[PDB]
DNA sequence: ATCGGATGTATATATCTGACACGTGCCTGGAGACTAGGGAGTAATCCCCTTGGCGGTTAAAACGCGGGGGACAGCGCGTACGTGCGTTTAAGCGGTGCTAGAGCTGTCTACGACCAATTGAGCGGCCTCGGCACCGGGATTCTCGA
DNA sequence: TCGAGAATCCCGGTGCCGAGGCCGCTCAATTGGTCGTAGACAGCTCTAGCACCGCTTAAACGCACGTACGCGCTGTCCCCCGCGTTTTAACCGCCAAGGGGATTACTCCCTAGTCTCCAGGCACGTGTCAGATATATACATCCGAT
C-alpha cells in the first residue's frame, strides 16, 4: 500500500535549486515533516480567519493574510509576493 | 532633628502597597501617543476604541511585571541586590527573545 | 526658531521614570539601577512593535479602518499571550 | 475535453488538487475558494527553495554531493529568519552549531 | 392660526408655572413697579435704563418669575444684578440665601463690585486651594453669610454639600454656557435641588439653531419644555421661506419674540451712552500658492488621498498658510529661515507684504485673531522677517502673562502696532483701545467669535475709526464656510433682528427691523455674485494724506519694483512631495 | 409530543444543544455522536464550580459580598493545579500575589 | 441585537456554590473569557484525536481522552468522574 | 515468562554520558552535585512525554506505542521534531 | 600530561563537530519502559519511538545545559551548579 | 619570543559498501463537463463615536541633594574537581528463533443528519437599593535613635 | 532598649449605582419521523518486538594528585534612595462636523457535486557511484624549557 509524500517534488526543486546535488533519505523525511508542519500552520490561521470574519470559505485572500502573520521580513515579502504573481499568471488561464 | 527612615524602607512599603492594589500604573495618555504614534508606521490614520488601548495597557503592564520579578532574580543569583541591564537582557535572552 | 518647533521630546519618554519604577516595585525589585530605565523603554518597545503589527494584521484583512480590542485579543493569542476579560 | 493538472497550469511543483483535497479533508472551512490552493502551493514551494539552497551550499562547504540533517541544522540555524521560523523544532541528527563563550576561551 | 394654540399655552401652562412655585398681559399681572434706585445703593449710579429692566426683572420675580437677558456688555449688568439683589435683601427684607456662579476669569471684578457696592452685605467666595475652601466651607456650613459666590469648579465639587441646604434665589451668569443640553450644569441642578426662583444672563444670545432659546427657556419652566417640544415641531420647521420663514414668520416667529417680550430684556449701549465713533467694514480676496491651490487640488484628492480630517485640516491649514506639517518648506528651503516665499505662498503674506508697512508708514495698531496658534508662529519670524514691532498672544499664554502684556501693548506710547492673538482664548473679555486697527485671518465659525474680535477695540474709550479687515481667498473654502456663519450673519441678525425689537421691547423697532430683515436678504442674495492693491491703496485712507504717503509706499515698491506673486512652479516636488502628501 | 431540554434531562446547567450548536459550526468533525456534549457541558460546569468556590471564599477573606477580578487572580494564582493551568494568560485586573524576596528583608 | 454567553449559567453555579455571593460585571465577562478558551482547547484536541484514529465523528469518548490529557491530577478525577456519571444518569433517559 | 520491574536505569545513566551532554552543551568544567540534578529533572521531562504519548496510545487502544504518538505527545506540550513523519 | 581543561575543550570541538546520540541505547531504554511500567503495563515500543525520545531528551538537555551555562557566567563562574539549573528552569517556567 | 618538540588535524591511496537514481504498470485520483445556490456583493439607511483648540486642577514628574550602604574589586586560602591511568563490566551485536499483536477486510445497524413543526428559556430591556467607596477621627502599630 | 514620631487601621456614619430581579417574546432547542452510512466488529494474515547466547572492546570507575576556581573579608567609592522642593501636564468640563462603523435588502457568481476517464505517481524492482573507512604522512596548535 501506497503512502504518499511530496518526495519527488522537493527533489526535483532541488534539481531547480542546486541540480547536482544528492539528498539521502533520512533529510527527505525530514523535509516532508518540515512541509507539513507549515502546512498545518497555515490552514489552521487562515481557518481562524474565516471563523472571525465568519465567511463559509477560503481563498487566496484569507491564505495571504496568515501569511503575513507568519513569515517575518524577506519571507512575507519575497514570498507574498511569489503566491501573488503565480496567482496571477495561473489564473490568466 | 529632620525625620527620614533608613534606606529602602520606602520601597519595601511601597511594595507591600502596590501588590496590595490593582489598577493599571502607567498614564492613559501618553502610553496612547505612544501607541498611535507606533501604529503611524504600518497604516496610518486608524481609529481605537478606547477599550481595546486599555488591552494593550494590560499586556503590556503585566508582561513587565513578569519580566522584572525574573531579572530581579537573575541579579539575586548574581548576589547583587540592584538588577543591572546584563541581568534583563539575561532574562529575556532566556525567554529566547533575544 | 519658534515656528520650526522640529525640535522636541521623543516619545517613550511619555513612559515616565517613575511609572516604570513603581513597575519594577509591584514586581518587586527594590532596589533600581538607573540604566535599567532606558533599556526597560527598549524591551516595552519591541513588545508593542511585533504586537501591534499582527493586531493590525486582523484590522487589516477587517478592511475597516479601526481595531477594536478584538485584533488586540487574538493576536495576542498568536502569541501563546491569550488574554482574559474582553470576551 | 483535454485536461492538464493546475499545478502544470500554474507552472508549479505541487499538485494543487493534492493540496486543495487536504483542505477540504482538513475541515478548515465548509467551503474553498481556488484562489487558496494555488497561492499556498506556490507558498511552499518557495520556502522548500530556500531551506534547500541554503543547505546545499552548507553541503558544498565540505563538498559533500548528498546533503545531510546535519547541513540543515546548520543552514537553518544559521539564518536570521529561518532560524527564528524554528526555533521552537528540532532537527533530527541536528548536533548544534559551533559555539564558545568569550570567558572560557585561554589567553 | 397657531397664534391661538401659543394663547392657551400661554393662559393653560402659565397657571401651571406659577403652580411650581399674550403672556404680556398675563406675565405682567403681578403688580410691582418701582423706578426707584434702592436705598443702600452705594458708590455710582445706574444708566436708568437699568432701572427701567431692573423694575422689569423685579415684576418678574414679583409675578414669580425667572429671567433670561440678552444685555450688551458694558452697560454694568454686573450692577444692575447687584442692587437687584440688594433690594431683595432690601426692600423685599427677603435676605435669602443666594447662589451667584461665574467663570473664574472675572471673578475677581464681581468680588470688586460687592466692595463697591454691598459690603453692606456679607457674600462667600470659593477658590484657591482646599484650605480656603473648608474654611469657608465651615463657614456656609455655620449657616451665616449674605451672599456666596463661586464658578463652576466647585460648583462640580462641593456641590453635594451645596445642594444640602434648601435656596431662594439662584443666579445663573454667562448662561449661554448652558448652551448644550448636556453641559453638567443643568442636571447637576437636578441632583443639587433648586431656588425658588432662578435667573439667566448672556453678553451675547447664540446660534439661531435655537436649541438655545430650549435648554435655557425649558429650564426656566416645566411649560417651557414641553410646550417648546410641541415647538419641537414649530421650531423644527422654524426655517420656502418667504412662504413659511420670511413672510409669514414675522408674525409667526417674530410673534414668538412678541411671545418672548414679557420673557426678555435686551439694551443696546449705543442707543443709550452711544460712543460708539463708527466702525468702517471690508473683505477682500487672495491668491493661494499652485501648493495651495494646484497642489491644494491635488490635495484636495489628498484630502481624499494624513491629509485628513479635511475641515480643520486640510481646507483651514493650507487654504490659510503653508508647511503646517514643514516638509513643504525645509523640502522647498532646508535652511528654513525667512526668506522670500513666505510672503509668496500664501497671498495673505504678500498682502501683509502690501498693507502692514503701510500700517507702520500710517502708524496705527492691530490686533488679530486665529486658530490653532500654530499659524501665527509664521507671524512672529514673518514680521521678524522685516523685523517689525509686534507682541503675539495664545490661549496658552498664562494668567498673569496675560494681565501684564495687556498693560504692556496698552502702554500709550507702546512701540507695538502689532498685537496678535488667538480668538476665543486669548479674546475671552477685553477692552483693548490702545490698537485703533483689527484685523482677521479668519472665519466668524458662529459669528459671536468674530463679534469679540469686534469688541475688543471699539469698547466704550476707542473713538478712531475701526477698519474690520477680512483675508478670504479667492477659490477657497473661507469663502464657503464664511457665507455660512455669514448666513448666520443674516441669520442672527433676522431672528436675533426679532431680539433687536424685542430689545427696546417696542414695535417700531420690528418695524424698521422690516427692511432691516428683508433688505437685508436683498443683499444676501447680491451675493449671487481678483485684486490689484492699487484699489485698497485707495482703500486704506481714513486720511487723505494716507492716500498721498502711501501711493508713495508705493513711490518706492514702484520704483523699486518688488518675483513671482505666488509660489508658482519646485516641480520635481510637484510628484515626490505629491505623493508625500498623498499619504 | 412534549419536547423537554437534554440539559434538564442531565440535570446540568449549560444547554447541551448550544453546545451541540456550537461544536458542529466548529468545524470539528463532520459528524458529532451526541454523548459528547453532554459529557463536555458537564466538564465546564465542574470547572466553573471550583474556580467559584474558590474564589467567592478570596471575597470572604475580606468579606466582600460581590467577587472581584483580584479575587480571581488570587484564587487561581493560589491553586498548584489550576495556576499551572492559566499561567499563560493573564487575568485582567489582576494585580500579583504577595510576593517577596527573602533577601530583601530587613533584619 | 443579543450577542449570548453563558453569564446567567455561571451565576446559578454560584447559586450553587456560594448562593449569597456577588458578582461584579466584569468578572463575568472574564468567567465567559475562561469558559470559551477552555472550549476551545478541547475541542480542538478532540479534533485531533478525530484526525489521527480517522473517524468521521466525535463522541464522549474522544472527548474523555483529551481531558485526560489537559486537566491534570484531581481534574482529570474529578472531572473525568462527574462527566462519566453525567453521562450515564442522563443516558438512563 | 518476562515481566521484569526495572531498578534505577536513571542511576543506568552514567555521568560519563551526561558529561558528554554538556561538552556539546559547551559547559567546560562541572560541579558533583549536578549529576543528580540533571538525572532528576530528564525524568520529570520524561513523564511529561510518555504519560501522553500512552494516553494516545490508550484510546488507539493497541498494545504498542508508535514513533507517532511520542510526535503528537511532543508537539502537543510544543516541541516538535521532524524526520519521523508528522 | 596537558594543562587542565584543555581536554575538556578539544572534546566540545569533537562533539560539536559530531552528530549523533550520545547516551547507550540500553539503559536509556530499561529506563523507558521502567516509566512506562507506571502507566499501563506491557506495552511493545518500535525501537524507531524510543530512537525519538532518545532524541527529544539529548536535544532537550543541550539546551538546558548551554542556558544554565550562560547563568552560571553571568554569576562570574566557570562552573555550573544546580542553583544555576533550577534557575534556568525556573525562569522556562518548569518550576 | 624562541627551542624544540609532540601531538591535532587535514591530506594521499584503495575500496566497499547502500542508499541513490534509473526503468516499471496501474490506478485511483486529479481533471472536465455540467447544473445549482446561498454566500457573498453591493448597496441602501442610521447612528455612535471619531478627530481639531480651551479654561482650571490638581497630583505627580523634575530636580536638588545628602550618606549610606551596596557594588565591587582584590586578594589569600582549599577543596573539590580535571585528569590520566589500569584497572574494570556491558552495551552492543548478531543471530535465532518466537507470536502476539499490528493491520487489513466484509458487514450491518444502530445512529447521526435532516426537517418540520412547537415553544418558553434566554435576552433585551427597566427599576432600585443594599454593597460598597470614602472618610476623618481616632484607634491602634512600626522605626529608628537612645 | 523605650519613645514618640510617623503609619496604618478601624469604624460609624457617610451617596450611589450595577446586581439583580421582573417582565414580555422568539428562535433556538426539542420530537419525531426518515436514510445513509461510518464504525463495530469479527474475522482474518504476517512483522516486528523480543528472549537468549557468544563475543569485544569499549567504556565506565577508583583513584592519585595538582591546582585552579570559589569563597570569604576589606576598603572604596559611587550612585540610589529619601525627602524636600518646585514645576507641568494629565486630566476633566467643555466648544466645533464627518465618517466609519454598524445594520438591513436584494441579486449572481461563485461553489460544491456528480460522473468519466486518462494519466502521474507510487511501489517497486535494479545498476552503480559517494564516500566511509581504513592506512601514512607534516605542518598548526599546546606545553615545558630557554
Amino acid at each position: 500500500t501506497r503512502k504518499e509524500s511530496y518526495a519527488i517534488y522537493v527533489y526535483k526543486v532541488l534539481k531547480q535549486v542546486h541540480p547536482d546535488t544528492g539528498i539521502s533519505s533520512k533529510a527527505m523525511s525530514i523535509m516532508n515533516s518540515f512541509v507539513n508542519d507549515v502546512f498545518e500552520r497555515i490552514a489552521g490561521e487562515a481557518s481562524r480567519l474565516a471563523h472571525y470574519n465568519k465567511r463559509s470559505t477560503i481563498t487566496s485572500r484569507e491564505i495571504q493574510t496568515a501569511v503575513r502573520l507568519l513569515l517575518p521580513g524577506e519571507l512575507a515579502k519575497h514570498a507574498v509576493s511569489e503566491g501573488t504573481k503565480a496567482v496571477t499568471k495561473y489564473t490568466s488561464a | 532633628k529632620p525625620h527620614r527612615y533608613r534606606p529602602g524602607t520606602v520601597a519595601l512599603r511601597e511594595i507591600r502597597r502596590y501588590q496590595k492594589s490593582t489598577e493599571l500604573l502607567i498614564r492613559k495618555l501618553p502610553f496612547q501617543r505612544l501607541v498611535r504614534e507606533i501604529a503611524q508606521d504600518f497604516k496610518t490614520d486608524l481609529r481605537f476604541q478606547s477599550s481595546a488601548v486599555m488591552a494593550l495597557q494590560e499586556a503590556s503592564e503585566a508582561y513587565l511585571v513578569g519580566l522584572f520579578e525574573d531579572t530581579n532574580l537573575c541579579a539575586i543569583h548574581a548576589k547583587r541586590v540592584t538588577i543591572m541591564p546584563k541581568d534583563i537582557q539575561l532574562a529575556r535572552r532566556i525567554r529566547g527573545e533575544r | 526658531a519658534k515656528r520650526h518647533r522640529k525640535v522636541l521630546r521623543d516619545n517613550i519618554q511619555g513612559i515616565t521614570k517613575p511609572a516604570i519604577r513603581r513597575l519594577a516595585r509591584r514586581g518587586g525589585v527594590k532596589r533600581i539601577s538607573g540604566l535599567i530605565y532606558e533599556e526597560t523603554r527598549g524591551v516595552l518597545k519591541v513588545f508593542l512593535e511585533n504586537v501591534i503589527r499582527d493586531a493590525v494584521t486582523y484590522t487589516e484583512h477587517a478592511k475597516r479602518k479601526t481595531v477594536t480590542a478584538m485584533d488586540v485579543v487574538y493576536a495576542l493569542k498568536r502569541q501563546g499571550r491569550t488574554l482574559y476579560g474582553f470576551g | 475535453a483535454k485536461a492538464k493538472t493546475r499545478s502544470s497550469r500554474a507552472g508549479l511543483q505541487f499538485p494543487v488538487g493534492r493540496v486543495h483535497r487536504l483542505l477540504r479533508k482538513g475541515n478548515y472551512a465548509e467551503r474553498v475558494g481556488a484562489g487558496a490552493p494555488v497561492y499556498l502551493a506556490a507558498v511552499l514551494e518557495y520556502l522548500t527553495a530556500e531551506i534547500l539552497e541554503l543547505a546545499g551550499n552548507a553541503a558544498r562547504d565540505n563538498k559533500k554531493t548528498r546533503i545531510i540533517p546535519r547541513h540543515l541544522q546548520l543552514a537553518v540555524r544559521n539564518d536570521e529568519e529561518l532560524n527564528k521560523l524554528l526555533g521552537r523544532v528540532t532537527i533530527a541528527q541536528g548536533g548544534v552549531l559551533p559555539n564558545i563563550q568569550s570567558v572560557l576561551l585561554p589567553k | 392660526l397657531l397664534d391661538q394654540t401659543k394663547d392657551t399655552r400661554i393662559t393653560h401652562l402659565l397657571r401651571q408655572t406659577n403652580a411650581f412655585l399674550d403672556y404680556y398681559n398675563v406675565a405682567h399681572r403681578i403688580k410691582e413697579d418701582i423706578k426707584k434706585q434702592p436705598s443702600i445703593l452705594v458708590g455710582g449710579t445706574l444708566k436708568d435704563y437699568q432701572i427701567k429692566g431692573l423694575q422689569w426683572m423685579v415684576s418678574l420675580f414679583n409675578n414669580h418669575l425667572n429671567g433670561i437677558l440678552a444685555d450688551e456688555m458694558g452697560l454694568g449688568k454686573t450692577i444692575q444684578t447687584i442692587s437687584l439683589l440688594t433690594y431683595l435683601y432690601e426692600m423685599k427684607n427677603i435676605r435669602g440665601p443666594y447662589l451667584v456662579i461665574v467663570p473664574l476669569s472675572t471673578l475677581s471684578n464681581w468680588s470688586s463690585e460687592f466692595a463697591k457696592w454691598a459690603p453692606t452685605l456679607r457674600t462667600i467666595s470659593f477658590k484657591g486651594s482646599p484650605n480656603e475652601r473648608k474654611a469657608k466651607q465651615a463657614k456656609i456650613r455655620a449657616g451665616e453669610f449674605d451672599v456666596v459666590l463661586t464658578t463652576f469648579e466647585y460648583i462640580i465639587k462641593e456641590r453635594a454639600l451645596l445642594s444640602k441646604v434648601k435656596w431662594v434665589h439662584m443666579i445663573i451668569d454667562e448662561g449661554h454656557r448652558m448652551k448644550n443640553a448636556q453641559s453638567k450644569l443643568s442636571l447637576t441642578l437636578n441632583t443639587h435641588y433648586h431656588a425658588d426662583y432662578r435667573l439667566i444672563l448672556t453678553g451675547t444670545p447664540l446660534q439661531n439653531n435655537l436649541p438655545e432659546l430650549w435648554a435655557l427657556l425649558n429650564f426656566v419652566l416645566p411649560k417651557i419644555f414641553n410646550s417648546v417640544k410641541s415647538f419641537d415641531e414649530w421650531f423644527n420647521t422654524p426655517f420656502d421661506k418667504i412662504e413659511l420663514s420670511e413672510e409669514e414668520t414675522l408674525l409667526v416667529i417674530r410673534r414668538l419674540h412678541k411671545v418672548l417680550r414679557p420673557f426678555l430684556l435686551r439694551r443696546l449701549k449705543k442707543d443709550v451712552e452711544k460712543e460708539l465713533p463708527d466702525k468702517v467694514e471690508k473683505v477682500v480676496k487672495c491668491k493661494m500658492s499652485a501648493l495651495q491651490q494646484i497642489m491644494y487640488q491635488q490635495m484636495l484628492k489628498y484630502r481624499r488621498l494624513r491629509g485628513f480630517n479635511n475641515q480643520i485640516m486640510q481646507l483651514k491649514k493650507i487654504c490659510n498658510h503653508p508647511f503646517v506639517f514643514e516638509e513643504v518648506e525645509d523640502q522647498i528651503n532646508p535652511t528654513r529661515e525667512t526668506n522670500d516665499d513666505i510672503w509668496r505662498v500664501a497671498g495673505k503674506f504678500e498682502l501683509l507684504d502690501r498693507i502692514l508697512p503701510k500700517l507702520k508708514a500710517t502708524g496705527h495698531r492691530v490686533l488679530i485673531f486665529f486658530q490653532m496658534t500654530q499659524i501665527m508662529d509664521i507671524m512672529e519670524d514673518f514680521l521678524r522677517y522685516i523685523n517689525i514691532k509686534y507682541l503675539r498672544l495664545d490661549g496658552h499664554t498664562k494668567s498673569d502673562e496675560r494681565s501684564e502684556l495687556l498693560r504692556l501693548f496698552n502702554a500709550p506710547d507702546s512701540e507695538y502696532l502689532c498685537f496678535i492673538l488667538s480668538t476665543r482664548a486669548g479674546g475671552l473679555g477685553l477692552n483693548l483701545q490702545t490698537a485703533d486697527t483689527v484685523i482677521i485671518f479668519d472665519t466668524d465659525w458662529n459669528p459671536h467669535q468674530d463679534l469679540q474680535a469686534q469688541d475688543r477695540a471699539h469698547r466704550i474709550g476707542q473713538k478712531n475709526e475701526v477698519r474690520i479687515l477680512r483675508l478670504i481667498t479667492t477659490n477657497s473654502v473661507e469663502e464657503v464656510i464664511l457665507e455660512r456663519a455669514y448666513k448666520k450673519l443674516d441669520i442672527d441678525g433676522k431672528v436675533i433682528q426679532a431680539g433687536k425689537f424685542d430689545n427696546k421691547s417696542t414695535s417700531e423697532e420690528q418695524e424698521a427691523l422690516l427692511r432691516s430683515l428683508l433688505d437685508a436678504e436683498e443683499e444676501r442674495r447680491k451675493k449671487r455674485e481678483e485684486l490689484k492693491d492699487s484699489e485698497i491703496n485707495e482703500i486704506l485712507a481714513r486720511n487723505d494724506e494716507e492716500m498721498a504717503v502711501l501711493t508713495r509706499m508705493d513711490e518706492d515698491r514702484s520704483k523699486k519694483e518688488e518675483k513671482s506673486r505666488l509660489l508658482e512652479k519646485k516641480r520635481e516636488e510637484s510628484e515626490s512631495a505629491a505623493v508625500y502628501n498623498g499619504r
